[PDB]
Order: structure tokens, then C-alpha cells, then sequence
RNA sequence: CGACUCUUAGCGGUGGAUCACUCGGCUCGUGCGUCGAUGAAGAACGCAGCUAGCUGCGAGAAUUAAUGUGAAUUGCAGGACACAUUGAUCAUCGACACUUCGAACGCACUUGCGGCCCCGGGUUCCUCCCGGGGCUACGCCUGUCUGAGCGUCGCUU
RNA sequence: CGCGACCUCAGAUCAGACGUGGCGACCCGCUGAAUUUAAGCAUAUUAGUCAGCGGAGGAAAAGAAACUAACCAGGAUUCCCUCAGUAACGGCGAGUGAACAGGGAAGAGCCCAGCGCCGAAUCCCCGCCCCGCGGGGCGCGGGACAUGUGGCGUACGGAAGACCCGCUCCCCGGCGCCGCUCGUGGGGGGCCCAAGUCCUUCUGAUCGAGGCCCAGCCCGUGGACGGUGUGAGGCCGGUAGCGGCCCCCGGCGCGCGCCCGGGUCUUCCCGGAGUCGGGUUGCUUGGGAAUGCAGCCCAAAGCGGGUGGUAAACUCCAUCUAAGGCUAAAUACCGGCACGAGACCGAUAGUCAACAAGUACCGUAAGGGAAAGUUGAAAAGAACUUUGAAGAGAGAGUUCAAGAGGGCGUGAAACCGUUAAGAGGUAAACGGGUGGGGUCCGCGCAGUCCGCCCGGAGGAUUCAACCCGGCGGCGGGUCCGGCCGUGUCGGCGGCCCGGCGGAUCUUUCCCGCCCCCGGGGUCGGCGGGGGACCGUCCCCCGGACCGGCGACCGGCCGCCGC
RNA sequence: GGCGACGUCGGCUACCCACCCGACCCGUCUUGAAACACGGACCAAGGAGUCUAACACGUGCGCGAGUCGGGGGCUCGCACGAAAGCCGCCGUGGCGCAAUGAAGGUGAAGGCCGGCGCGCUCGCCGGCCGAGGUGGGAUCCCGAGGCCUCUCCAGUCCGCCGAGGGGCACCACCGGCCCGUCUCGCCCGCCGCGCCGGGGAGGUGGAGCACGAGCGCACGUGUUAGGACCCGAAAGAUGGU
RNA sequence: GACCUGGGUAUAGGGGCGAAAGACUAAUCGAACCAUCUAGUAGCUGGUUCCCUCCGAAGUUUCCCUCAGGAUAGCUGGCG
RNA sequence: GUGGAGCCGCCGCAGGUGCAGAUCUUGGUGGUAGUAGCAAAUAUUCAAACGAGAACUUUGAAGGCCGAAGUGGAGAAGGG
């Protein structure tokens, strides 16, 4: 149950908070799953997805079995686009359908200097929760 | 536009009414915010006593409330004279002080030097450093608690006598009667009026 | 509403010109130029008596009728025919005041609140809440409250050590002091009989805090426990005692139809 | 018989009721309670590669800097991927900037006409010669400078 | 003639500062109606409100008695509950209408002119330096203010000065730093539990089922929201005196600076004027032989003056000290900035405005002022072929669906087109009663009884009858063991290592005192405590009953399943 | 007891039609409307007795000579909690428990017995009880008597019972009591002897007493003040263009 | 010709201007137009939204600046 | 049958609580009705061209009007 008098509750209130967020609260909600060989490798739960990040779809009408790289992240649909997964439209001319980046596994990251940093600092941030644990 | 049998009624709602109409709806939110404004000033004056000084005793005027004990503003000027405490130094104490109070009895003046000995006693003052005018030793075993609640001694305390039992003696059971009452108030009635008769029988010669 | 609604030019037009006599909107140019301005008929008008904010929205009820309102929800918690017919599925529970003993008091963690559920055989009621998981009916969703649950037991303890925590995050259950007991929690809708847990020091203090008749509580300053204006109460016994049916007359069992 | 009309029904129109939805109101409560001559509020006009509105801005104009954040923006193109440079984008916002009108301030309001001082080039200029800059409103306070009086005197003539 | 000092005045683009205007919900000062009510209408009411004008501030105004009272007296202001719809006002009609007691919230007090004392001991501006940040202070030196009166002590609750008496050396601001903080100071950013498990439904799942005896996992985390449909575990978040990062505060302790307080006695000093008050006038008030305010004329006193609610004269008594000033908190807040919520409204509703809304549009202007939400999970927004000049079609295609085709969810009625059936000179429609036709349903159609018991005809299985073993239940019994309920008592037991209560008692108990002759006297008592007694609720045997919806064992009776 | 197949049996509604009979168009004011009275072309959505304060009576609930925290306070900082619980030397206060008069002010208990002052139309002391009496009065109590297979012996039961008794509430009447006034009269008391105080007997005025019933809360109805069930003027005023 | 006319300018609402018609003052004039007081008042017209069950009127008395309205008694219903 | 994400029964609670009317409010649609109408200022004709398509466009030819106080040539205000 919510405590805190400062943070809301009502549908209206968080539907509108969704839809307007600045576009660097909107990396934070388009976060992503980790596969079981990278969470018991990295031990964190999930991250924000970005450019060159190789994914396997979950759900939909693509499921499983395709690793493949996502190659454009719309913040303002909310949606990725991934290498493989494509539609043809009735020209002929084939185009990426766009999938919720919830509903999408990453398999290997891509690391640079900051990528690294932000996996360690969510890494002790979880070790410290289980020192709590006396 | 009246009825049968009912009230004759004057409401006075004749005036712009809805423009000042007062809705307690903050009322319990002014109720836990001024708790909390005596929380949070009862530890910022934290070893003093919470509501403040000590308050005198006070009987009420009127026919009506002459029969009861109340407590006053301040001590009047010479009850800190007789009990031989300073004026500008009781203030700083924890004692109020009313300075335009008058005690025209005797007996309302020493129930409040014994209520102000009484808080002198049971005071306990904390140094600046440990140099101790007219102070003992450490803070009396620390003082038992912190802060006292609601008065520091009290102060209504209304108080009524034993008088157990007597014997319906002679004289008690012959005089005091209602005709006692009605003598006196005809002698209140007649007694400006009888002294002007006496200067008149007086200048007969 | 929120002012006036009445923040509109509007004047009649009165005398003939064949239309009817509701105020009309000034000017021209627009389409709110000749349109029938407020008025409990119209549209953009103003409605029949605007609901005011000083209505008289919180009642008084004196307290020895609250009083009195408790110790008849206390009681009927406390007969297996009222608690049953409320909803709470209590068939493998034992002894029916629930009570358990005062460690319960200093739980911190939740996996030792659930069991607790299951070895008193109480979790049966916490499942027929899980399936009474169910989402609103009508427009309530849009004013925030779109879940809908069951009530299920409530858990009266004294000397809060945890319990608070351990229980609120179990469904549809709810903890309440001992000594400020609520109506609105311990009958729900208006019903009485709903499924309490106890503990041994709540248990007890309940001696002291309404009194038994003999003596008045000495948690509340002049309240005694209610009289009973019935002390038999189970007609089936009295009507067929010794002292009544000899005095009754005789059945008179005949029909005695319409004789054609 | 065939049309015309009438009433039912099937289907299609015309129309936008109904129900479902809700980034909006409305009400109550809480914390704070802050504009301006150092140019406010408000108004005008201008600013995008393709831009009319709205929104954001001010000739540094759809924003610069700084700090946080850490790869996008996106209707289409274009160009920087470098991030062990300074690093896209977004938020924040303390550094810089902020056209004209407006209390609106040289006088006018007709983008009208000035007046002093200084700096660049022409008469190497004082005397109504192009450009740049600064100053030039009213009331009023303390001080300073100038000085009015057959106002009150003093020494002198 | 001139020179100089001042006094009254002028000028400056003089040096340095200040005021203007906006908002105006709440607050202050003015000013000010009429609708309306009186069943008409004049006073009255509306209403000292609306509109007009001027000033603020985060609050404002008010505020430390020229008070209330009338008795055992209270003691600044504001606010709340009461006083109270009361005293009072009113064509005494309609109507209007306070205050003091009392209980609370908050609580805080002070300053000057005068009166005298002190060698003007005071302040402003500029010049350079001791020392300084983010600049203002003590110092050094002139130019001013000022004796027509700056500063010190001083205030009506008294003050000062001098004797004598008994004590004491303190405080404030800046400066680094160290330590906290009461929901745990505030601001900002970035993080922190657990199914995407198996089968299955679907366009797509967030569905349906399933998880050994640890209850499939997490839970101080089952608020909410996006997610291809309904999600504690997919993802923000939420929970947590949860962590880590940067920034900003309230107060320890080194150097400035500032430093005699009290008591008694004596001597001396002591207060606001065109104001109070009065007369008259107009407004205001519940204020009535005038509550307040104002104009005008008259105009004070100093044992004085105001007030004491019926004008007036005498008298006694009470009470305060006016015509100068400041002041936190409790209180108000329909504007602003940020929020949280709801038994509220759901696109003719809710703000005029859910949308490029105070916009389009209208009026010379003041001003008036709308309408207008929804394809889909995703544009996948219909390539290509063919008819036509195109709009528009016929195919094809996408989609769960175009029977969702760019104001496209659902798609009602009025109204229209067409199809099918029926009918038609008393406009149509209607009510009662049948008949005919059509659509549809039901049975299934010259084929519908369903269960019970009995005697039959062959077929197949196994209790029962009765007894033995058995756990469980019902009922009744000496109420045996346990049990309580009501009075009646005692052990006064636990009352002093027992609770509650008492306008019971005890001047022989106890703590400071009051009354008369350092003491004595209960010599009469005050407030506080102690234990005695009554009325109730706790333990043991005694007694009366009842075994009550309080029960277990024992033996009996008859059920019961194995 | 009988009759009937692959198109026949049974069935009814907002189906259509036909015939007989009956039948004027509603709302509305009105003595009277089918009216040559008014409103209504059609359809969808909207659309009119509300709240607040006061009072009255009815009803339900709690307590009851009382009653009620509404205003404050307390609780740890909790979503729900703008709740709930608590106070009690927080009951101040409101309403009720006492009326009455303009006010000064005064302020609700009688009956039976015995004795004596001229038992003198007037009275005084003491005991005993203690809200009077009369007439009706639900209910209750007593009840002679009576009621069953053979006659004399006895106890629960039961029903009928003429009559008698105690009489609730309420109604009518008589008597009394308190406060105001009026007539008539005498006596008594002394914080001090008076242009003092108190008492009596009769008649009257009062929203009174005569063994209390109120309070708080909820609901319903009625009336009133507020925009007041909804819509409607001709106006008046203020400030502006 | 007391002529016709443009632009400039002046006068404003119980006011203006009028060779006078109560003419004209922005299609408005025996008192403009805008906004507010304001949802002003009406004993007067119009309307007043579901079903069934039971009971069921009055248009008369007396007073009123009363006569299209009230108050009062009668008539009614509801509760006992 | 259409539709594509919410909904109802019971016991209590609470109302912005049910329409046929108000010359009601707003929106939509009829009948009248393919009707009234497209009649003030004399007037059109032939051929051609471009074009899917010509009573109206253009071009030539004829016939007419305005007739110099103009249906001609330029301006002011106004428009933008
Ligand atoms: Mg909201
Ligand atoms: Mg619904
Ligand atoms: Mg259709
Ligand atoms: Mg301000
Ligand atoms: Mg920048
Ligand atoms: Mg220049
Ligand atoms: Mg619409
Ligand atoms: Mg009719």
C-alpha cells in the first residue's frame, strides 16, 4: 500500500505523467528484462534498452528463437524496432513493425564507459538490501 | 402565509447571507496543526514546563461566580514583594506577572505568596556554568522527567470545608430566620430616606 | 457547482417576435447569439437548485448508542450461526473467540504471518478473497477506486511489536487496537458478525474496558455493560413448559370450510 | 394487370442518440505566500532547412553557457558518433543575453525633430557636416555649488 | 558704497538615494445606492452591503486600560463555544440586535516628549589606512547636523540622587570547526524483492487450469499506471529511522565588542490643549434626555480629568490616567506557486473553454462569444489490373474485423429508397369480438404416462435376520470426580506486602502556620498526608439449590458406519 | 369410449387483412371543451418541489430527573485516518427540573386523633401517618353457589359464578396550595420600636403546584426566511462607451 | 439663396442639440447603448416526469384598501 | 442478430430520482415541393480555335447600346 502523501494515485494523474514525460524520464520507463545467462551473470534485474542491444521478442505475433539487434528506439511511440522482425506493406516496400520494449528480452548488452557504471551501481545497490537481512 | 398553531419566528436571513458563510472543513486540520505547533514548541523550550508560567489564583466576579477559583494573568507587584522575588527577574524564572492587579484582601494576597514559595521550592534552575547563586548540586537526581503538562501546580484546586457534625443548639434554632432577610432589606431601603427625617425633627428649636 | 453559471449576458425578449420568453444570449456573429441562456432547461444554462457546499454532511450519534452499537458486534463475532451467515467460511476453525497467545504481537515478517492463517485453519477466508479479486461495476473506475474486495478476518491485538507490519500486506484483512475499536471495521455494510482473531492481552482487556455487569469499566469513565431486556430468549422452551400449556385451553385444529 | 397510397418486415441510406472510454473540469484540504525604475504586468513585431496556428523564445531569437543525465531527435532530409576529449538528447537553471511600446523617462507620437560629451573616418575642429556610444522624465530627501532680498543685524563709508 | 554673519527662499543633466505602475482572494481608509420587504407607501428594511476611489502585507488591522465591574472582584489584543435571537432599537409594525461574567486557542511586553542631571558625552558625509571575505564595523583626519536640544540613565507598575546594609562579576553579535536534528532539517539527481515456469483459449494475452508433506516465488513491497484484454512477480514505481552523491541551514568552543546589581531609610521630582468638555447640526449605533464620528460656534481645569448605560443639583465611594509611539503568536485567505484527495460531472454534463478557447466570429467602441473528444494492437492508410477527363466504381490486397476506409468505435429515432407479403371510394388510427393468411416455435407426427408397491417368467450378486469385534453419536441417571449460580455467614483472612468509592470519622497521629500571656497553653483553627469506618470486587472450609446453551470419565438403554 | 403421418396438429404475441359493434384530440384553465378557446409539424437528448436555518407534531432509538461534547484537548508519524477511540475538577454552558408580578420582589402538603384558651363565625399543642374527596374506570383479588360410572368419608386441579373488595391511566366535579390584585379584620416578632417586618379571612387575575419526563439523535409531514417548484415583466439604481 | 457639400472641430444621457415634429443622438428615443446590483418583484398566465391499493372534497361563515388574494370556522385525510 | 470490455442480483446507504406538452432548451428531419422562383435599366448572330465536353471562354465578322453632367480617363476616404 502507498504511504507516502507525496506521490498519487489516481488514474487521470499517472496517465498524464506517462504520456508527457520528459525524454529522459522516458528512458527509465522504457526498460527491458534480462535473460537468466545475464542476471545470474551481472545479478541485476533489468535495464533501460538503447541501439546496438541484441533482443529476442516474448510476446506478440513474433515469439522466441530469434536472437536479433534492435536498430531504432522511438521514444515518442514508446517503441523499438528490431533487425529481423519486418512487415510488407502493399507497395512491396518492407518496413520494421515497432514492439514495446516490456515485452522483449536482451541477451547482450553493449557496453561502453557509462553502461558499465550504471550495472555496478545497480548491482550494490542489491547487496546492500541483503545486509539488511541480519 | 401563516397557519394554524405554531411559532411566531423572526430568521434572520434577510441579508446577504451566502457571501459569508463559514464551513469548518479545515477544523480538523487546523486541530492537528496546532497540536503540532505545541509539539514542536514544548522541545524547543525543552526542559521548561509546557503552558508556559505559573498562573495565580483567582476568584471570579460576579453574584453569579464569586463562589469559584480560577486562574489569573500574573502575580500583582506585592505578592513578588512579600515573597521576596524581583519583578524583572520573574518573568525569567517562569513566573507571570500582572502589574496592573490590586489584592484588597488579606487573605487572597497570602494563598498566592504560599503558591509562589510553594514553586520556589519545587523549582530546580539549570547554570550557565557551574557557579551557583542562591543553587545547590546536580539537577536534583536529574529531575525525574522533562517537561511537566497543563499547569505546574494545578490551578483551580476549588476546594470546599469538612464541618462535620454539630449539635442543634439553643438560640441557632430561635433566631436566624426569613424575617431576618426582610428586616435587613427594609433597613437597606429606609435608611437614606429615616436620616433625612432625623435633620428635619432636629431643627424644630 | 462552481459560481454562477450565470456568467452570460442574458435578457428576455419579452414582447412578441414568436418565440418563448426563456432569456436569450446577446450579440451576433456566433452561434450563442440568440440561444436560450440559464435556466434549468437549456443548454449551457444553470442547473435546478445548485448543490451547495454547507449541506450537512457529518452526523452525530451520542455515545452510549456508539457504545452500545459495539458490544452488540462484539457479541454476535461470537456465535458460529451469525459468522457463518456473513460470508467468513470458519468450518475447520476451532473454539470460535479465536484468541492466541500474545507472541503473535512481535511478528515482522509476513511468512510468518500466512501460516499463522493456515494452522488456525483461517486461510480459507483469506482464498475466498483472492477469488473476490474482481474490478469495479459503473463510473467509479474513472473516480480511482477500480478494485473491489472481500473483508475477511480482523485482527484485534494490543501493544502494536509488529503486528501491523506482518499482517498489511495480506488481502482484505485489517488490524484494529484494542482499546479504539471501530464500528465501520467490525460490521461491514451495516451487518453484524464479522470474523475476529484475538490475543491473550486483547482478550483481556476487554474485562476492564466495558465492565461486566457487576462492575462499571474502569477504561471508560461511567459506562456499565448494556441490560438485556430478555434473559430467556429460546420460545421454543418456554411455550412448551409446564407452567404455560397448563394453562392454555386446547388447539382448536378444525378447517371448517364454506358449507355450499 | 401496371402505377399510386397504406401498414409490417429484410437490406441500404440520412442522422449522430445510446453505451463504453477520459492527458478536462469541479469541490475540499495542505505547504508556501514571491511583481516593478537594475524597466513589471500587458501589448506589438520578429525568430525554424522545409512552419500557418498553438506552444517556446528575442537579432545569441523554436534558444547560448554551466551542472545533472548518458545515445538520441524524428513528418522528411542533412550533418557532427566522437562518449580513456567537451557527451547526442532531455531535464534543471545559479552564468550571459534579453527588438519596439508600456509607470515609460529628451520633446512629440506623425519610426517626426532634437540638445550636450566622447570615439572612428572628411573641412585634421571650433561655427546645426556620416557612423558608433553615453547622457538628457516628474515628484522628492540629505549634502554640495551658485546667489536672491527697502528680511534681521555687525563692522565699515 | 562695501564686507560679513544669519534668516527666509530660488536654480542645477549638482553627489547619492528614494516614490510612481500591476495584481487585489483575504486586510485597512473612505464613499455609497436602488431592486427588495413592509402584501400599497414616505421613516424603516435591503445596507453601511453592490458599484466607485485610495493604500498595503504574507498576513493585515487590533493591542498593553482615560477597561470591566458593584463582590470574597477581575486584568492588553485577536479567535472560538456560550451569553443570545438576549437587554435594547422599530409607522414598538415588517424587521433589526450587541456586551460583561464563564470555558477554551494563544500568550509578551515595552518606548518617548516632558521633569531635572551629565563640559553635545550624539549623528551624517568624504579622505587614507590596522583587518577582512560575499562588506560593514570600533580606529586615524576634515566638512556638515545640532543648544530653537543629539545622546546616556528615565515612564506613572513609580523614578532619581545621597547615606548605610548585605552579594556579585556578566552578556551579545560576528569566526572556523566538532556533535546533533523528533517523524526523525530542507532541495536535486541516480539506484534497491519476486514466474516472463508447464498445459491450454486468443488477432494478441494480463484468461482458464496446474505446482509433493511446507503448502510453486516474493511480501515492512497485493497503492496505482503503461503494457496487443482483466498483471503482486514483464516494466516505472510503491514498502523500508533503506543505502550511497552533491548543495543549503538552527544552535559547541578560540579573538571582537559591552559590563555593578539588589534592600532599607531619607531628600527631591513627576507628564501630551484649539485638546477635553459644552451647544447645535448631519450621518451612524441595539445605545434608548443623543453609542460613535464629523462640521461650526464656545472653550477648560490642576485634591484635576474621564467613566460608573434616565437629563439635572448636592454628596460619599469605586475605577482608570486621555489628547504621543511600537509590538510575536492564536485569526483571515473564491488571486498566485506547488500539491494531495473525493459516496462529484462524464462531452446538450463538468469551468465559457477535455480539441490551434477567451480562439473563430460579431459590434465604432464599451463589450459579446461559440461550435468542435473516440480508425486500429500496429498504418498494416488499399500496390497493381480495368472503365471514365476526373469525381466515382468493378476487382485485387491489408486486418480478428473495412459489416473499423483517414469527423472512420458503438450507429437509435424522425425521414427516405428498394425488396417481400397484404390491402384499399366514407382521411387515418383506435376498443371489444372472431375469422382468414403469413412468420415462428413446440412436440412428432392415427407411437408418448411417469414413479410406488404386489404377484409373475427366466438371469445375476450379496447383505440383512441374529450374535461376536468396533470407533462415533443421542438420551436418561447417584450429580461421583470437575462445575457454577444466587442470597446467608465466618476466617477482617489478602485490608499494614487489597482494589474502587464516599460533602463518614479521628482538635489524643503527622508536616509550615494563625491567637494571647525566649517559651507555655489545644489555646480555636488553615492547606497537605496517615488509618479507622461504611457501600461494593478477590482466596479457603462450612451451608441451600441447580446440574441449566458449562462439561470429561464411569456403567445402562437403544442408533450407527467399518 | 372414439378419432388423426411426412404435411399436418397445437400455440400466442407491437404480424398483416377482413367483417360486426362501439368509438370526436390530447394537455389546459373553466359552471361547462370535440369546439369557430389557447399550446401542440415530427424525432432524439436536456428539462421543474432542492438544500440550509428555525419551529411544531407524529414515529423509531439511547439514557433518564436528568441529558448532550457539538467547542477544545489527548493518543506514534502512518493508506483507508477530514474516520474511529478517549476525557469527567474539560459539563463552562444549553434545554428540563418552578412558577409569578410592570417592578421592588415573593415563591407551591395536607388529612386523622387527644387536650385547652369565653371549642368564642375565631383557634393553639402533641402524636399518628402523609399528595385529599366524590362518580365512572381496563386489569387484578375474594367469592356464597354450581358443575363428573353406586351411595358416607378428603386434597391439588379446572370451568361457570350472583355479589363484594382494592382501584391504573384518563374524563367531569368539589376541596386545598403558590404568585399578582381587591374588600374585611385582628394578632405576632425584634441586629433596635418605624410614614418597621410577618400572619389571617373572603373574592378574583396567571402560560402555575397537587410524587418528576426530559434530553440528545434519526426520520416523516407542515409552515416560515433565504434565487426557494420552473420560466416571464413595464421598471429602479451604479459605473462606463 | 435662411443654397448644396467634404474633411477638421465642439457639445453626451434626466444630458446634449432642436426655424419645435417630444424631432434627432450609430436600423434603438415621451429618456440611448454596454456591464453590474440580478436568478430583482408578480395576489398574474404557462408547465410540473412511474405503477397499483384504499379513503375522498369544496365553491359556504366571520374579519381584511377586502372583491382574480389571504386569514378563520366547516368539509377531508393521516395517526392513534 | 449486430457489438467488442465491461456488468448484475440480494441487504442496507445516498440522490442533479422516471417526460408529451411549458409560443420549453439544443440538435436533427419532413410535408408544403422539384413548388414560389432565377422578369428594373432595347440584343444578340455566324464561323473558327483550344478542349472529354461550349447559349456563356477567346478570336475574327455583322448588328446594337453607353454618347464626353459617359457604362470613358485618373484620384481622395475606405479596402488590403
Ligand atoms: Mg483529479
Ligand atoms: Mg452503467
Ligand atoms: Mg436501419
Ligand atoms: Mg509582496
Ligand atoms: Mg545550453
Ligand atoms: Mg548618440
Ligand atoms: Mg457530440
Ligand atoms: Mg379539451
Amino acid at each position: 500500500m502507498k504511504f507516502n502523501p507525496f506521490v498519487t494515485s489516481d488514474r487521470s494523474k499517472n496517465r498524464k505523467r506517462h504520456f508527457n514525460a520528459p525524454s529522459h524520464i522516458r528512458r527509465k520507463i522504457m526498460s527491458s528484462p534480462l535473460s537468466k545467462e545475464l542476471r545470474q551473470k551481472y545479478n541485476v534485474r533489468s535495464m533501460p534498452i538503447r541501439k546496438d542491444d541484441e533482443v529476442q521478442v516474448v510476446r506478440g505475433h513474433y515469439k522466441g528463437q530469434q536472437i536479433g539487434k534492435v536498430v531504432q528506439v522511438y521514444r515518442k511511440k514508446y517503441v523499438i524496432y528490431i533487425e529481423r522482425v519486418q512487415r510488407e506493406k502493399a507497395n512491396g516496400t518492407t518496413v520494421h513493425v515497432g514492439i514495446h520494449p516490456s515485452k522483449v528480452v536482451i541477451t547482450r548488452l553493449k557496453l561502453d564507459k557509462d553502461r558499465k557504471k550504471i550495472l555496478e551501481r545497480k548491482a550494490k545497490s542489491r547487496q546492500v538490501g541483503k545486509e539488511k537481512g541480519k | 402565509a401563516p397557519s394554524r398553531n405554531g411559532m411566531v419566528l423572526k430568521p434572520h436571513f434577510h441579508k446577504d447571507w451566502q457571501r459569508r458563510v463559514a464551513t469548518w472543513f479545515n477544523q480538523p486540520a487546523r486541530k492537528i496543526r496546532r497540536r503540532k505547533a505545541r509539539q514542536a514548541k514544548a522541545r524547543r523550550i525543552a526542559p521548561r514546563p509546557a503552558s508556559g508560567p505559573i498562573r495565580p489564583i483567582v476568584r471570579c466576579p460576579t453574584v453569579r461566580y464569586h463562589t469559584k477559583v480560577r486562574a489569573g494573568r500574573g502575580f500583582s507587584l506585592e505578592e513578588l514583594r512579600v515573597a521576596g522575588i524581583h519583578k524583572k527577574v520573574a518573568r525569567t524564572i517562569g513566573i507571570s506577572v500582572d502589574p496592573r492587579r490590586r489584592n484588597k484582601s488579606t487573605e487572597s494576597l497570602q494563598a498566592n505568596v504560599q503558591r509562589l514559595k510553594e514553586y520556589r521550592s519545587k523549582l530546580i534552575l539549570f547554570p550557565r556554568k557551574p557557579s551557583a547563586p542562591k543553587k545547590g548540586d546536580s539537577s536534583a537526581e536529574e529531575l525525574k522527567l522533562a517537561t511537566q503538562l497543563t499547569g505546574p501546580v494545578m490551578p483551580v484546586r476549588n476546594v470546599y470545608k469538612k464541618e462535620k457534625a454539630r449539635v442543634i443548639t439553643e438560640e441557632e434554632k430561635n433566631f436566624k430566620a426569613f424575617a431576618s432577610l426582610r428586616m435587613a432589606r427594609a433597613n437597606a431601603r429606609l435608611f437614606g430616606i429615616r436620616a433625612k427625617r432625623a435633620k428635619e425633627a432636629a431643627e424644630q428649636d | 457547482s462552481e459560481l454562477a453559471g450565470h456568467q452570460t449576458s442574458a435578457e428576455s425578449w419579452g414582447t412578441g417576435r414568436a418565440v418563448a420568453r426563456i432569456p436569450r444570449v446577446r450579440g451576433g456573429g456566433t452561434h450563442r447569439s440568440g440561444q436560450g441562456a440559464f435556466g434549468n432547461m437549456c443548454r449551457g444554462g444553470r442547473m435546478f437548485a445548485p448543490t451547495k457546499t454547507w449541506r450537512r454532511w457529518h452526523r452525530r450519534v451520542n455515545t452510549t448508542q456508539k457504545r452500545y452499537a459495539i458490544c452488540s458486534a462484539l457479541a454476535a463475532s461470537a456465535l458460529p450461526a451469525l459468522v457463518m451467515s456473513k460470508g467468513h467460511r470458519i468450518e475447520e476453525v476451532p473454539e470460535l473467540p479465536l484468541v492466541v497467545e500474545d507472541k503473535v504481537e512481535g511478528y515482522k515478517k509476513t511468512k510468518e504471518a500466512v501460516l499463522l492463517l493456515k494452522k488456525l485453519k483461517a486461510w480459507n477466508d483469506i482464498k475466498k478473497v483472492y477469488a473476490s479479486q474482481r474490478m469495479r461495476a459503473g463510473k467509479g473506475k474513472m473516480r480511482n477506486r477500480r478494485r473491489i474486495q472481500r473483508r475477511g478476518p480482523c485482527i484485534i491485538y494490543n501493544e502494536d511489536n509488529g503486528i501491523i507490519k506482518a499482517f498489511r500486506n495480506i488481502p482484505g484483512i485489517t488490524l484494529l487496537n484494542v482499546s479504539k475499536l471501530n464500528i465501520l471495521k467490525l460490521a461491514p455494510g451495516g451487518h453484524v458478525g464479522r470474523f475476529c482473531i484475538w490475543t491473550e492481552s486483547a482478550f483481556r482487556k476487554l474485562d476492564e474496558l466495558y465492565g461486566t455487569w457487576r462492575k462499571a469499566a474502569s477504561l471508560k469513565s461511567n459506562y456499565n455493560l448494556p441490560m438485556h431486556k430478555m434473559i430467556n430468549t429460546d420460545l421454543s422452551r418456554i411455550l412448551k413448559s409446564p407452567e404455560i400449556q397448563r394453562a392454555l385451553r386446547a388447539p382448536r385444529k378444525k378447517i371448517h370450510r364454506r358449507v355450499l
